[PDB]
């Protein structure tokens, strides 16, 4: 629409939010492949930074490409990669939610802030293959990384 | 809120992994859970309920008793049981309906209404 | 009803349809090669029941392992339950993780062309009445889950009806069943 | 008359064929069937096999292993799990 | 009774040898074993 | 379009016509889950007229939720159960098919009347299970569900 | 689109060139699968040149089938007929190829101009074989089936 | 224009049967994975005409072919600062001779392979 293409020269970072992400009830509703930033350059926050967020992206564009392949000729067509892609790519999809503070009449959640190393931390451990074991529904709506794991635990029983 | 807290989230959750859907036990329990609580949240017109009774309804699906329940009896057992509290229970749904919440009390006593009521509707 | 949205949808159906084609193409061929490879070890599966079509006398159900061939692991399930109901004492296999999926053994079936070696394998580790399950192969276009009754007990076959054979010590039999029970598992892999 | 019937898991080298004579190597002996002999069983051993054409002349087939039967209608299903023509051993 | 049986062997392991020497002079085994 | 649009509002009773459900000789070619009725009430028709007319559209809407999915890979990976939904959901489309008296010409059939207790006993019947035996072929363009039976036979 | 579609009224043939074509190295890139004629038949063109051109769609297309099992399944699984076919068709698709004058200032190469004569002959043979052992270059980016 | 024009080919031919059997297809495959790494570039390092010609003839001429895809964008990198570094001859020549001659050909080999080991070390 004429309005909101027109905004986006105006700025220097961008949080896009979809309802197609809302429904699925993740939220922050933030479109991880539409989101910007002038400052995501990694002489700016340091090759580590950088490289988990692009490493975060490109696993959540190629799960995207493979959805209706999967949805037509089932997960066993699937190579073993395209298989880690799916599963860790669904977890981190799950990872990038949180419960906010002021969202608590929303969630039915305590509300978590989480520091920024925390945050390329937990990324990078998914992305590496550390918590292939653990179910999805672990990274639904925690905070840090640990709290994932210790949800693994609860629902475990 | 002590019954419906979480639900909504967890009902949208419920939805895109039935869609998708060796499922793993966590993902299975989603499944049985997400499936009761849908056929819970069913409801015919013109008897709009009072709200502790929503909240008895409600607490049989989302405390884990209705989880070995059939879903295609689901309905049924909603209208059995209510007609049965609502009989026989009227203080403790005064009760819900006075403090507007559930006491510890309340909850030790709509436990064994649900699990033994649920026991006999199955026999 | 977007642009966008049909545009992607348009190219990835697209991409659908060459995959799903080439793999039609794949098992045309395998299918054309398994045509063959039938027409003598039918003769020689045929050849080696013989014995109880002219002297009157476990369930093992036979796939494989992947593909989308849908009705061919379903009817071999069907039949498979079936049976299991209508029966005393079970004790099952399934040729092919895929017979273990759908129900809940041996796997890497159909994968590649099978042969009397595999058969071999599936004899040796049930040694270690019966009946086996199967599609017999009449079109491209059809096939029929039969059941072929495995007499291997040793024991029932000493009967009234083998006193017309000569020879025969309690043990030269139990070679030959051995071996018929090794001819029934290939037969039923081709 | 007897059909006979000689094949491998891969070959088969006679289908029901009227066959005069046939030759086996088994656990115990080595015997020729005729058009008419009494039924019997018996598991092969590695060796040779002969078949007695309607036309003289016999053609030769080598064994590893396998089956014999021999029906009281006189059908013969020879079933070697390999069989080659000493022509390519 | 014979020499390989005594020693356990079968009659299908006894033509597998046999058949495979006569080769020596089809035949696989992708088959995979899963006991649970 | 906004007429189409605009004049639902004025009705009590809707039957909406598909082009798509004509093309496949489905006559008369009403969608049966976009036709309304005011009247579809159990106060009004009674229970069982109401439940079987639900349970029917539950049935059909069941099923094109399937198509939806099945599009490209057919019935075969589909599941038993749902391989029950299709195989009904089938003949309930056909069965909702019926010869008129005007248009004798162009289906080559007798038209029929079909009394509203028949109408519900026959899908109350097929909803139940009943002629899970019987080709689909044979509940097409006839009148009460006895006709759909001699049908069968007749198809042997 | 309403201006081809306003367009194509007037139009008795088409030539449509590809760049899937152009990218495996074939120029001119035409398609010779969607190139047509208001007035391409026998009665017009005489059945020599038809039948030329004609046998030439069928190989095309009876190619294009075996690509994905070439690809996939190998270049072998082909029967002695079907691989016929294979050497045939790429060898005509190379024939279609050609040298242009305008093009001597891309390629550096000489460009040349091939009679109806010289053409239809040279696509007659194909089929027959008389270049079975000719190999797929004396057939790339040249005039004359000579 | 010598090795863009292989690569334009080799990626074109890798198009045609992407997305995926025989040994002639899992090198078209594996071919283009290569080249599509080596087409890979960061920002604010544009490069001389001689340097991107050393790194596409390493992917055209195969030698990168057993080397994992993921590390492609690394083996560039320390490769490129190793010929400029040691090789600023071998650089001249690309430059100059005007078309990759049989000299270059045999010294670029000999780095290449002997750098590969090293590196995959």
């Amino acid at each position: 629409d004429p309005a909101p293409a027109t905004t986006f020269a105006h700025l220097d970072a961008t949080t896009v939010l979809s309802r197609a992400i809302a429904e699925l009830g993740i939220y922050p509703a933030v479109d991880p492949l539409d989101s910007t930033s002038r400052i995501m350059d990694p002489n700016i926050v340091g090759s580590e930074h950088y490289d988990v967020a692009r490493g975060v992206q490109k696993i959540l564009q190629d799960y995207k490409s493979l959805q209706d392949i999967i949805a037509i000729l089932g997960m066993d067509e699937l190579s073993e990669e395209d298989k880690l892609t799916v599963s860790r790519a669904r977890k981190i999809q799950r990872f990038l939610s949180q419960p906010f503070q002021v969202a608590e009449v929303f969630t039915g959640h305590l509300g978590k802030l989480v520091p920024l190393k925390e945050t390329i931390k937990g990324f990078q451990q998914i992305l590496a293959g550390e918590y292939d074991h653990l179910p999805e529904q672990a990274f639904y709506m925690v905070g840090p990384i640990e709290e994932a794991v210790a949800k693994a635990d609860k629902l475990a029983e | 809120k002590q019954v419906a807290g979480t639900m909504k989230l967890e009902l949208a959750q419920y939805r895109e992994v039935a869609a998708f859907a060796d499922l793993d036990a966590a993902t299975q329990q989603l499944l049985s859970r997400g499936v009761r609580l849908t056929e819970l949240l069913k409801q015919g017109q013109y008897s709009p309920m009072a709200i502790e009774e929503q909240v008895a309804v409600i607490y049989a699906g989302v405390r884990g008793y209705l989880d070995k329940l059939e879903p295609s009896k689901i309905t049924k057992f909603e209208n059995a049981f209510l007609s049965h509290v609502i009989s026989q229970h009227q203080a403790l749904l005064g009760k819900i309906r006075t403090d507007g919440k559930i006491s510890e009390e309340s909850d030790a006593k709509l436990k064994e209404i649900v699990t033994n009521f649920l026991a006999g509707f199955e026999a | 009803a977007t642009l966008k949205d049909i545009t992607r949808r348009l190219k990835s159906i697209k991409n659908i349809q060459k995959i799903t084609k080439s793999m039609k193409m794949v098992a045309a061929a395998k299918y054309a090669r398994a045509e063959r490879e039938l027409k003598p070890a039918r003769v020689y599966g045929v050849g080696s029941l013989a014995l109880y079509e002219k002297a009157d006398i476990l369930i093992i159900g036979v796939s494989s392992d992947r593909g989308l061939c849908g009705a061919i692991h379903s009817s071999v399930a069907k039949q498979m339950k079936s049976e299991a109901a209508n029966l005393k004492e079970v004790k099952i296999i399934g040729v092919g993780d895929k017979i273990r999926s759908i129900l809940h053994t041996f796997k890497e079936v159909g994968r590649r062309p099978p042969t009397f070696g595999d058969a071999s394998v599936i004899a040796l580790e049930l040694l270690n009445e019966g009946s086996i399950i199967f599609n017999r192969f009449r079109s491209v276009i059809s096939y029929k889950t039969e059941e072929k009754p495995i007499f291997s007990l040793d024991t029932i076959s000493s009967a009234e009806s083998m006193s017309i054979y000569d020879d025969i010590d309690a043990d030269v039999l139990r070679n030959y069943q051995e071996y018929s029970l090794a001819n029934i598992i290939y037969y039923s892999l081709k | 008359q007897m059909s006979f019937t000689f094949a491998s898991p891969t070959q088969v080298f006679f289908n029901s064929a009227n066959v005069r004579q046939v030759d086996v190597p088994t656990q115990t002996g080595a015997f020729g069937i005729l058009a008419a002999h009494v039924p019997t069983l018996q598991v092969l051993r590695p060796g040779l096999v002969v078949v007695h054409a309607e036309d003289g002349t016999t053609s030769k087939y080598f064994v590893s292993s396998g089956s014999v039967t021999v029906n009281a209608d006189s059908s013969v299903q020879l079933l070697a799990e390999e069989a080659v023509t000493l022509d390519m051993l | 009774v014979a020499y390989w049986r005594q020693a356990g062997l079968s009659y299908i392991r006894y033509s597998q040898i046999c058949a495979k020497a006569v080769r020596d002079a089809t035949s696989g085994s992708t088959i995979k074993i899963v006991k649970v």
